[PDB]
């Protein structure tokens, strides 16, 4: 009563042929189907019984099953096609499904713009300083944002969030954001991120004096 | 949908392997329509349907009716002997003029009917020892669209 | 004839309450079908729960539910119910039901948030991120809104009630903690007109019934 799916995340380009499997604890080819997801939208029925093509599914999507092991394959990926996909299981008591997988696209390396944002009077005075680092538009996601208080490092009392791939130029953005109370903010001078990326030559550090 | 399926209940279960499927099917409203049951087996580079039987049932009495479908055995010989004892899968279905509007699945599970058998099985498989248990209280439903008349 | 699924009742509930989900079809009717719910934890993957089978309404629970959830469906009101019991927060998903289609799930409704916690609602604190010499470069600036400490999810971010689309970065949410959300969005815009255009971000925390429009303008 398990689905092992891979790869978790794969990378490409339209036009691709692209394959994902799921290793199943049952031979029953009746028992599995695949599915599409998009960000907060419902999953969508693409392959039923292992092979059968759900009706409005194009031809490009296929299902096989060999052994334990199931497959879905996408002959020629489409910009419509970038999303997840989760296989499913139904079986003699439960139903399972795959950790899923993440189909992005590739693109060229491209640096982000860092910009760094004091906390604003409004908050002070609520008692708390939250400074924020933005990374902007890019690729690939991999990327280290290292916090500097008067050159101290800081570890713990930040977090980061990123978002989907944008669906014009397919790059990342990246929010850092530090927080520290305010009576902390005001006990130090320098605030520094500092951004390694593989698009840069070199680490670049935005900072910012006050506080 | 004129035929529409209101109940399947599996008679005798579970059952010898080489006993009759038993299934009283109740179903709601010029063609005939034809009752299937196909055995379903998954082996390693193999999927095979094998029917088992079929009856064409016409004129079709309009309302409510209820019937039972008796289909014949599978055949052991014609089914490898890796399926004989392992979860299978059966599909109970209907069609109005060889259009298939209603498939109804089922798993099946095949044990032998002793605890001697069960914990040393023999290496050719005895089929009169077999038992099949059909899981009948969760029958997987798929309905199609299609023209009448 | 058009085939829907519409779940409702979902919401904040505190653990080891009760809360029941409904699943209300139409185009067919619930008692000829298999019907299932299946949730998503936040970030996570699928994870069914449980299923009723036509005929005799019987029924299959994964084991994480078992005797504290239970599903049923009502053929005269054509609806399907997720009886929650003794919820825990690890419960904490967006629930959807979905019509049986052989072994598979063919018809999916919108899904439904359900919370578990004993947090109390609260509404978000928006702070600018304002524009400036440290944002601004190549005839580009960057600005931004830091919506902080709300609960529960989720909050919603436009630009100027929706006429700004364009560069706008919306980040998912970050639990702090503290067992509060906060989230920010950024926008880059043209650095000549930060003089003449306004930047207002519209914040709006239903669940508080909270709404902020937070002017964002260069510190001066």
């Amino acid at each position: 009563i398990q689905m092992t799916q891979s790869p978790s995340s794969l990378s490409a380009s339209v036009g691709d042929r692209v394959t994902i499997t799921c290793r199943a604890s049952q031979s029953v080819s009746s028992a599995v189907a695949w599915y599409q997801q998009k960000p907060g939208k419902a999953p969508k029925l693409l392959i039923y019984s292992a092979s059968s093509l759900y009706s409005g599914v194009p031809s490009r999507f296929s299902g096989s099953r060999s052994g334990t092991d199931f497959t879905l394959t996408i002959s020629s990926l489409q910009p419509e096609d970038f999303a997840t996909y989760y296989c499913q299981q139904d079986g003699w008591s439960l139903i399972t499904f795959g950790q899923g997988t993440k189909v992005e696209i590739k693109r060229t390396v491209a640096a982000p713009s860092v910009f760094i944002f004091p906390p604003s009077d409004s908050q002070l005075k609520s008692g708390t300083a939250s400074v924020v680092c933005l990374l902007n538009n890019f690729y690939p996601r991999e990327a280290k944002v290292q916090w500097k208080v008067d050159n101290a490092l800081q570890s713990g009392n930040s977090q980061e969030s990123v978002t989907e791939q944008d669906s014009k130029d397919s790059t990342y953005s990246l929010s850092s954001t530090l927080t520290l109370s305010k009576a902390d903010y005001e006990k130090h001078k320098v605030y520094a991120c500092e951004v390694t990326h593989q698009g840069l030559s070199s680490p670049v550090t935005k900072s910012f004096n006050r506080g | 949908s004129i035929v529409s399926l209101l109940g399947i209940k599996v008679l005798n279960n579970p059952a010898k392997f080489t006993d009759p499927y038993e299934f009283e099917i109740t179903f709601e409203c010029k063609h005939d329509l034809e009752w299937k049951l196909t055995y379903v087996g998954s082996s390693r580079s193999l999927d095979h349907d094998q029917e088992l039987d079929s009856i064409l049932v016409g004129p079709v009495p309009v309302g409510v009716n209820k019937f039972v479908f008796s289909a014949d055995p599978p055949s052991a010989e014609l089914i490898p002997a890796s399926e004989l004892v392992s979860v299978t899968v059966i599909l109970l279905s209907c069609s109005y003029d060889g259009r298939e509007f209603v498939r109804v699945g089922y798993y099946v599970n095949n044990e032998y009917d002793e605890e001697e058998l069960r914990e040393n099985p023999p290496a050719k498989v005895q089929v009169d020892h077999i038992v099949r248990n059909i899981l009948a209280e969760k029958p997987r439903v798929t309905r199609f669209n299609i023209v009448w008349d | 004839s058009e085939v829907q699924l519409v779940e409702s009742g979902g919401g904040l509930v505190q653990p080891g309450g009760s809360l029941r989900l409904s699943c209300a079809a139409s185009g067919f009717n619930v008692s000829y079908y298999s019907i299932h719910w299946v949730r998503q934890a936040p970030g996570k993957g699928l994870e069914w729960v449980a299923s009723i089978y036509p005929y005799y309404g019987s029924t299959s629970y994964a084991d994480s539910v078992k005797g504290r959830f239970t599903i049923s469906a009502d053929t005269s009101k054509n609806t399907a119910y997720l009886q929650m019991n003794s919820l825990r927060a690890e419960d904490t998903a967006v629930y959807y039901c979905a019509r049986g289609y052989g072994w598979a799930l063919d018809y999916w409704g919108q899904g439904t948030l359900v919370t578990v916690s004993s947090a109390s609602t609260k509404g978000p604190s928006v702070f600018p991120l304002a524009p400036s010499s440290k944002s601004t470069s190549g005839g580009t600036a960057a600005l931004g809104c830091l919506v902080k400490d709300y609960f529960p999810e989720p909050v919603t971010v436009s630009w100027n009630s929706g006429a700004l689309t364009s560069g706008v970065h919306t980040f998912p949410a970050v639990l702090q903690s503290s067992g509060l959300y906060s989230l920010s969005s950024v926008v880059t815009v043209p650095s000549s007109s930060l003089g003449t255009q306004t930047y207002i971000c519209n914040v709006n925390h239903k669940p508080s019934n909270t709404k902020v429009d937070k002017k964002v303008e260069p510190k001066s």
